[PDB]
RNA sequence: GUCGACGUACUUCAUAGGAUCA
RNA sequence: GGAACUAAUUCCGUAGGUGAACCUGCGGAAGGAUCAUUAAAGA
RNA sequence: GAAGACUAACUACUGCGAAAGCAUUUGCCAAGGACGUUUUCAUUAAUCAAGAACGAAAGUUAGGGGAUCGAAGAUGAUCAGAUACCGUCGUAGUCUUAACCAUAAACUAUGCCGACUAGGGAUCGGGUGGUGUUUUUUUAAUGACCCACUCGGCACCUUACGAGAAAU
């Protein structure tokens, strides 16, 4: 959950 | 005769009990219309010698004993049985 | 304007040919002013229009559907309803061309488009105004264009796979459809 | 005396060609399909419409110079049916009813020695 | 609504199709078959077969079977002989 | 048309949906209020959705001099054409045609439910309670798995329904995701189509195919062209650089070698944002 | 805004030497304007023609020949010979159950050099005493019937130019020597040749052409 | 967790046929 | 916006399935209702 | 003209193969059953846990090919009935080389070897006989048929003396 978590705040990067 | 040998064949690989049974049935029908103690009562003789057509056989002991004549169709042929023997046993 | 035909015989229906031919050539010569000829040093009916006696000029054409659907198999009765009436034609399909059978599957194929005693196949004539020749595998169906297309519809309906009595209560209503119209 | 032309009539479910071509095959003097002769989409292919398409060739190649046609009538073939309907026929009887000399017969559909796959699937197209 | 048929004469079996081949009253079917009932072939334009009668046109029904002997003229197998059970098992024993 | 006889999977498909006394009830496809009237026992207003006004004259005929007669509207029409008003939880039985889009219907809503209670044919409902390896691990379930939360409650046998159809069913609880997460919609959806194409075959395969290869260099102009950077030399079209692109994020992550269907949620993300990170979009 | 058939022209098909009826029949074209003239429109096409009404015949229903246009003269256009087939329905008559279907073809080349390729067809009988009722070869038979037709096609095609070739394949000569040297093996009913097409014609050489309406 | 696949245990559905009489 | 002025079939194996009360691809089975014609090198 | 599949009618569930299966010609390679035999060895055999070769269609790995049809997908219609629930493009596949997988109503819903028990007509292969027919060379000689026999195959009919509850 964690992984997950980070990931997709770096996903709000590239958007 | 090959054109009777070829009926032939194509009707001997047909064995479904419904078409075999139809076939039978209206077969016993045109016998009857279309085609004496002595043989009878030697017949009734054989078949109290020998109880044959009676539920102590292993066909219908297997069906009978394992719950499998309660489906209708079994006890269709069971019964079967059981008229053909008596009307063997009939005077 | 003379001019001609020449249709040819297999051979099973060439003994019915010369065994029924005393009713052919009457129904070709007077009636419809045509001069027939068989061949049989190539096993071919010939047909001529001799300039002088004919009138219609469908009848050499009338004269070559007539001999040639009593080539196809129809019996002879039906083939003069071909050449007595303007609307009657001959659609001929196979087995392969709707599903892809063969082995016993084939030939159970054509059991059930017969039916036995030929029921099956005499329920689809009479409730069609059809009549169904059922050669080896090619299936022939003589009729006026709608009613051919009831009864091909019909027959396709059988060989995909569905059974007997689906297709009797098909027919029956489309049997009422039809006669009202 | 005469002079030929050759008809093809490509007879499909769904229409009915009537072309009128020379021996040749080149160069083409009358098509009509059963598509041009009927606005209902229904019936392209009914045998009346092929009627009045074979009417409608007959008399133009008349209008040109030519007197008799060989016939040659074919169905889709390929791999889907290889026999002539019935508008293929139709058109043929009307083609004969209308003054034109016929001769030669004959009937080339497309046959395979054994060919491609059949549209339709495991269970058989149309129903 | 009472019905009154008049004069009655009683018969079964064969005298009826005796006499009703006389007229198109009687026409067939296709031989039928089985054990005891199998057409056999005297020659290849002439046999013994077992027919039942059609009697009724468009509609109708048929009587008792018969060992019909018959041949066939100019396509055709046409009936000529009214051919009894025993006779019938005779003329399969010979083939 | 079936009808859901049985008197006791109706109670408890009710109060396994934890109807609080001030919920706002969607029910769709009411039926013939067999199983209604316990909701309107329960729930403050229930809004029932239905499209045969037999039905939903009869239904409202039910409801005549009983004290729940003025909690209960009824809307006509299509359901997937509606406009369903905020509603609270969700429990449904409608014919199952709509089983697929009705999940994505509720997904997508602006304030989803908290809780629905659905039924579902026995197959579709272990497409959407299938986790990663599983055999029927499908991209249905990885779609749904990302924005909710499926669980089975209970298996409703063929035997409970006039007449008893052919296909078992299910009952299943889903639970949207609150708030829900913030990867895109269109772009999980393209990855997932790509690579869920043949299942078992491995992730490289599936970026190997001709018509994705061309989807995959178009897009990628289309992004360069909304940044406005012209573009090199291509030895074909545009794709060659694509391809090594795309090998390239398929040595780092490691992901071009697994099988799709093996892969849960995570290296899907890890997928996406390697493909995002060197200039590729899939929608 | 047309109606082509203003301008185009008629034109006739004559057919080589080695026919009786040497008229065919007429063809349209377009008028020669200059920028496309007609005469290279002209020089390609084929014609068929079913050879009882190019031989006065009537026994040969069947067998269409294609002639193909070569030269061309003052609204005369000469042709040459381009192949020849049977009609389908023939073909479709012949073959039949109960018996067996040999079939054979060659590649082979001429003394005016046209490769060509030439088919055969052959079809086993019930010798007229025969009861039993299919009469199929045995396969070892069959090898043997396709050598010996294979044999003689090569054989008679390359002792002959074209035109001789086309004399030969008139009377029917191939089908008699076939079924003379082809009896000791099996008695072999319905010989023909059923086909024959062109693969390469030479070199024009005009002095073949204008040698047959000559 | 009214979870799944099993493993044990149990429950339940399918029984009338001929003859005579009314 | 307004005030208006007129008018009126049953399955087996395998691979998949996001409008799935089940559908489809490929190979296989019957445990699925055969009528009619049949010498035509009848040299 | 190019491309890649496929081998119609003949074609008979007859022929061959341990099964799955096998249908254009030609050659090459090696193999096989039956028949014939006044050859040869002389018990070398039958069935088989372990172990091993092959095993339709689908399916995986890596290349090639990619015409046709086409799981998934996308779209058109959703016109009372769908009785006549489908249209259009189509990824994987279908083809092939090298490895995997090892399943089918893989059916005769029927283990293998040996013996005995009845009558007939056909068909495939081999062999023996015949002042029979044709193929004549000019009479032979093969080949093709006809008739009788025999061994070995795939099937069919009629009856049981027999078996079954019955289909058979
Ligand atoms: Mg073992
Ligand atoms: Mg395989
Ligand atoms: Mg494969
Ligand atoms: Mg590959
Ligand atoms: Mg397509
Ligand atoms: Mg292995
Ligand atoms: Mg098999
Ligand atoms: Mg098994």
């Amino acid at each position: 959950r964690e992984e997950r978590k980070t990931i997709i705040g770096k996903l709000q990067d590239y958007k | 005769m090959f054109r009777e040998e070829r009926k032939a064949r194509r009707l001997k690989k047909i064995k479904s009990k419904t078409y075999r049974k139809i076939k039978k049935k209206e077969l016993m029908k045109n016998r009857e219309l279309a085609a004496d103690n002595e043989d009878h009562d030697i017949a009734r003789a054989k078949e109290r010698m020998t109880l044959k057509h009676k539920t102590n056989s292993k066909w219908a002991k297997d069906m009978i004993k394992h719950g499998m004549t309660n489906d209708a169709e079994t006890r269709e042929e069971m019964e079967e049985m059981l008229r053909q023997g008596e009307r063997l046993k009939a005077k | 304007k003379f001019e001609s035909r020449k249709i040819m015989v297999p051979p099973h229906r060439m003994t019915p040919l010369r065994n029924s031919w005393t009713k052919i050539y009457p129904p070709l010569v007077e009636h419809l002013k045509l001069q027939v000829r068989m061949n049989l040093k190539t096993k071919s009916v010939e047909l001529r229009t001799n300039p002088k006696f004919t009138t219609d000029p469908g009848a050499l054409q009338k004269g070559a559907d007539f001999i040639k659907a009593f080539t196809l198999g129809f019996d002879l009765d039906d083939s003069i309803a071909l050449l007595r009436l303007d609307d009657l034609y001959i659609e001929t399909f196979e087995v392969k061309d709707v599903k892809t059978l063969t082995g016993d599957h084939l030939s159970r194929a054509i059991g059930r488009i017969a039916g036995k005693d030929g029921k099956t196949k005499f329920a689809i004539e009479n409730a069609t105004r059809t009549r169904i020749v059922l050669a080896d595998s090619k299936i022939h169906i003589l009729g006026g264009f709608t009613h051919i297309r009831m009864a091909r519809e019909s027959v396709v309906s059988l060989i995909l796979g569905s059974p007997p009595g689906k297709v009797y209560g098909n027919l029956r209503t489309v049997a009422s459809r039809l006669k009202e119209r | 005396s005469q002079v030929f032309g050759v008809a093809r009539i490509y007879a499909s479910f769904n229409d009915t060609f009537v072309h009128v071509t020379d021996l040749s095959g080149k160069e083409t003097i009358a098509r009509v399909t059963g598509g041009m002769k009927v606005k209902a989409d229904r019936d392209e292919s009914s045998p009346y419409a092929a009627m009045l398409a074979a009417q409608d060739v007959a008399a133009k190649c008349k209008e040109v110079g030519i007197t008799a046609v060989h016939v040659k009538i074919r169905a889709t073939g390929g791999t889907r049916t290889k026999t002539p309907g019935p508008g293929g026929q139709a058109a043929l009887r009307a083609l004969a009813r209308s003054g034109l000399r016929i001769g030669r017969i004959e009937d080339v559909t497309p046959v395979p020695s054994d060919s491609t796959r059949k549209k339709g699937g495991r269970r058989g197209r149309r129903l | 609504n009472k019905t009154r048929m008049n004069t009655l004469c009683d018969i079964a079996s064969t005298p009826l199709a005796n006499i009703a081949r006389k007229g198109l009253l009687l026409t067939y079917s296709k031989p039928l078959t089985g054990q005891g009932l199998k057409t056999v072939n005297l020659s290849p334009t002439e046999r013994y077969c077992y027919v039942v009668p059609r009697f009724g046109s468009k509609i109708g029904w048929d009587l008792n079977p018969i060992a019909v002997h018959q041949k066939k003229q100019k396509g055709q197998w046409t009936v000529i002989k009214f051919i009894t059970r025993k006779g019938f098992q005779t003329i399969t024993g010979e083939e | 048309q079936h009808i859901l006889k049985n008197p006791l999977v109706a109670q408890g498909i009710v109060d396994k949906a934890q109807i609080r006394p001030s919920d706002v009830v969607l029910e769709v496809g009411p039926g013939t209020g067999n199983l209604t009237v316990r909701i309107l026992e329960q729930a403050k207003n229930v809004v029932a959705v239905e499209m045969d006004p037999r039905m939903a004259a009869e239904l409202t005929k039910r409801v005549r001099g009983t004290p729940v007669e003025k909690k209960l509207e009824i809307m006509l029409g299509d359901f997937m054409k509606t406009e369903l008003p905020y509603f609270d939880i969700c429990i449904s039985n409608t014919p199952y045609q709509i089983s697929s889009p009705l999940v994505f219907k509720l997904i997508n809503q602006p304030r989803p439910p908290r809780v629905s209670i659905l039924m579902f044919q026995r197959e579709f409902a272990l497409r959407l309670l299938a986790r990663p390896g599983d055999s029927l691990y499908c991209r249905l379930s990885a779609n749904v798995q990302m924005w909710a939360n499926v669980t089975h409650i209970m298996k409703v046998g063929k035997n409970n329904f006039r007449p008893p159809p052919q296909v078992e069913s299910s009952v299943v609880r889903l639970e949207i995701k609150n708030p829900r997460p913030q990867v895109d919609y269109n772009e999980w959806d393209g990855l997932l189509r790509i690579v869920f194409v043949r299942k078992n075959r491995t992730i490289s395969a599936g970026f190997k195919s001709t018509t994705v290869m061309d989807i995959l260099e178009k897009n990628y102009k289309t992004f360069l062209a909304m940044n406005n950077e012209m573009v090199d030399d291509t030895k074909g079209s545009m794709h060659d650089v694509v391809k090594e692109k795309i090998d390239t994020v398929l040595k780092e992550t490691d992901l071009g070698d697994k099988r799709a269907g093996k892969c849960d949620q995570n290296d899907f993300l890890r997928l996406l944002y390697a493909f995002h990170q060197v200039g590729i979009h899939f929608s | 805004v047309v109606d082509p058939f203003t301008r185009k022209e008629w034109f006739d098909i004559k057919a080589p030497s080695t026919f009786e009826n040497r008229n065919v029949g007429k063809t349209l074209v377009n008028k020669s304007t200059g920028l496309k003239s007609a005469s290279d429109a002209l020089k390609g096409r084929v014609v068929e023609v079913c050879l009882a009404d190019l031989q006065g015949s009537e026994d040969h229903s069947f067998r269409k020949i294609k002639l193909r246009v070569d030269e061309v003269q003052g609204k005369n256009l000469l042709t040459n010979f381009h192949g020849m087939d049977f009609t389908t329905d023939k073909l479709r008559s012949m073959v039949r159950k109960w018996q067996t279907l040999i079939e054979a073809n060659v590649t082979v080349k001429t003394s005016d050099d046209y490769v060509l390729r030439i088919f055969a067809i052959a079809f086993t009988r019930k010798q007229a005493n025969q009861v039993k009722r299919h009469s199929y070869a045995q396969s070892s038979h069959i090898r043997a019937i396709r050598k010996v037709i294979s044999e003689i096609l090569t054989k008679e095609v390359q002792g002959s130019t074209l035109a001789q070739l086309t004399s030969k394949l008139i009377p029917e000569v191939i089908n008699k020597e076939i079924e003379n040297a082809t009896k000791d093996i099996f008695p072999l009913q319905n010989i023909h040749v059923r086909k024959v097409k062109l693969l390469k014609q030479p070199k024009f050489d005009v002095g073949a052409l204008m040698a047959l309406h000559g």
